[PDB]
């Protein structure tokens, strides 16, 4: 019962400087060690640095000198990275994980944390643009229904059915990036003597515009 | 606490002393060590006699800060980290 | 720093099978080697640490073994629940990772469900017409699919996204979505999606009249 809570993404312009968190729970903070990890989209795990919260002593990657400074809140039982000046070859995920237990300096981790998915770009935070699917004028034993969400930024966007009342059949799409505006789709599928009676509800929230749509299937006249 | 304060010799082997500035330590049971700076192993034990810990080694790389830590069993006490060419005796 | 090649980059075995992957470092890294889990999502998991030495919880039906520069890693009696990403790691001078083998579960082959969709109202009264073709639960992951307007392929304004095994039934996704205008949208008639895919010599066909 290890807990390692990193905010899921953050939008800040390039140029400037933020400092990602992460929050350990569930055991003594000043008794084991903290790593980080960034992962471009394509790209594999490639570690930064570590540090000891016993006395912010660091031993980091040379790669990212002057980028990454590992600091260490110990009443809050927190570990900071701050990266300053901010380019486009940041944009990435960036894990916090708890090092195994040891003295020594190079050793290996087990627990790990969801990551930050720090998406570095000038543009403007845009609402997404949420559309049905339905079959239209098309008689057999299941329905397929969908969701189409175009033109937002930035990342991430939580698409659900019925507010979380419905998963088997869910298929939220990884988006894609186009004119700097991504789009997703999500599908779900339903017995046929089920949808009209039984109504089915797209919700496509975005946190950054702090927006959320909810959209309900219907077939036609 | 357990701190204590180190001093090392070496003008050209590679000695390096501990003694627990904590005035009645049971000194049982419990061993210093030391990672980093080493050559083939990240972690060395120390070796007690009367109540000073004392590891003799050519194998040391002398650079950065080195952790000097107590353990009873497998379970940390107590660390530090200092750089062994400022301790120095005269 | 220490160079970790990964061996394979992609595999797959068959359901309660034994797959394996090596890893062979640049450098004596004496048995500092652990290898991670990585599910599409969530964060990293460790397996095994120190060569062979498991963690706490992880079945002994994950076995590792290596020397000095070589290193191997095996999974027996496949579960429908380690369908995820590999990674190595090295930690004796630094810390480098493998280049990740991706492991994938053979099941039968499963013919991909088609659902054509036009625009809605509300897209068309802001000048856009998206039409979209979902192809749900198919096995092999080989797919292709072609937008055709009146015949004619379009190859301009298309968006395709795929999705990982799931850890159910072991199939794939796909969505694909041909953008347009509300002008181009409302001057043709037929707009089918085409799929290729093993389960069929001909291409699965779908399609609807605007009329
Ligand atoms: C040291 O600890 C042990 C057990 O905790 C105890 O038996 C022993 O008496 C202690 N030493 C002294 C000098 O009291």
């Amino acid at each position: 019962q290890v807990q390692l809570q990193q905010p899921g993404a953050e939008l800040v312009m390039p140029g400037a400087s933020v400092k990602l968190s992460c929050k350990a729970s569930g055991y003594t903070f000043t008794s084991y060690w903290m790593h980080w990890v960034k992962q471009r989209p394509g790209e594999g795990l490639e570690w930064i640095g570590e540090i000891d919260p016993s006395d912010s002593y660091t031993n980091d990657n040379q790669k990212f000198k002057g980028k990454a400074t590992l600091t260490v809140d110990k009443s809050s039982s927190t570990a900071y990275m701050q990266l300053s000046s901010l380019t486009s070859e940041d944009s990435a995920v960036y894990y916090c994980a708890r090092r195994l237990y040891s003295n020594s300096y190079y050793y290996a981790m087990d627990y790990w944390g969801q990551g930050t998915s720090v998406t570095v770009s000038s543009a403007k935070t845009t609402p997404p643009s949420v559309y049905p699917l339905a079959p239209g004028s098309a008689t057999n034993s299941m329905v397929t229904l969908g969701c189409l969400v175009k033109g937002y930024f930035p990342e991430p966007v939580t698409v659900t059915w019925n507010s979380g009342s419905l998963s088997s059949g869910v298929h939220t799409f990884p988006a894609v990036l186009q004119s700097d505006l991504y789009t997703l789709s999500s599908s779900v599928t339903v017995p046929s003597s089920t949808w009209p009676s039984q109504t089915v509800t797209c919700n496509v929230a975005h946190p950054a515009s702090s927006t959320k749509v909810d959209k309900k299937i219907v077939p036609r006249d | 606490d357990y701190s204590f304060s180190c001093y090392s010799q070496l003008e050209v082997q590679h000695s390096l002393t501990c003694a627990f500035e904590d005035p009645d330590v049971n000194t049982t049971n419990l061993e210093f060590e030391i990672c980093g700076a080493l050559v083939e192993v990240k972690c060395l034990n120390f070796r007690k006699l009367q109540e000073i810990y004392f590891i003799e080694t050519k194998k040391f790389l002398l650079i950065g800060k080195s952790n000097i830590c107590v353990k009873v069993g497998e379970k940390s006490l107590t660390c530090k980290k200092i750089d062994l060419t400022t301790i120095v005796k005269p | 720093d220490i160079q970790m090649t990964q061996s394979p980059s992609s595999l797959s075995a068959s359901l309660g099978g034994k797959v394996t992957i090596t890893c062979k470092a640049s450098q004596d890294i004496k048995k500092y080697i652990a290898w991670y889990q990585h599910k599409p999502g969530k964060g990293p998991r460790l397996l095994i640490h120190y060569t062979s030495t498991l963690q706490p919880g992880i079945p002994s039906r994950f076995s590792g073994s290596g020397s000095g520069r070589d290193y191997s890693f095996s999974i027996s009696n496949l579960e429908p629940v380690d369908i995820a990403t590999y990674y190595c790691l090295q930690y004796d001078n630094l810390l480098t990772f493998g280049a990740g083998t991706k492991l994938e579960l053979k099941r039968a082959d499963a013919a991909p469900t088609v659902s054509i969709f036009p625009p809605s109202s509300e897209q068309l009264t802001s000048g856009g017409a998206s039409v979209v073709c979902f192809l749900n639960n198919f096995y092999p992951r080989d797919i292709n699919v072609k937008w055709k307007i009146d015949g004619s392929e379009r190859q301009n304004g298309v968006l395709n996204s795929w999705t990982d095994q799931d850890s159910k039934d072991s199939t794939y996704n796909m969505s694909s979505t041909l953008t347009l205008t509300k002008d181009e949208y409302e001057r043709h008639n037929s707009y089918t999606c085409e799929a290729t895919h093993k389960t069929s010599t001909s291409p699965i066909v779908k399609s609807f009249n605007r009329n």
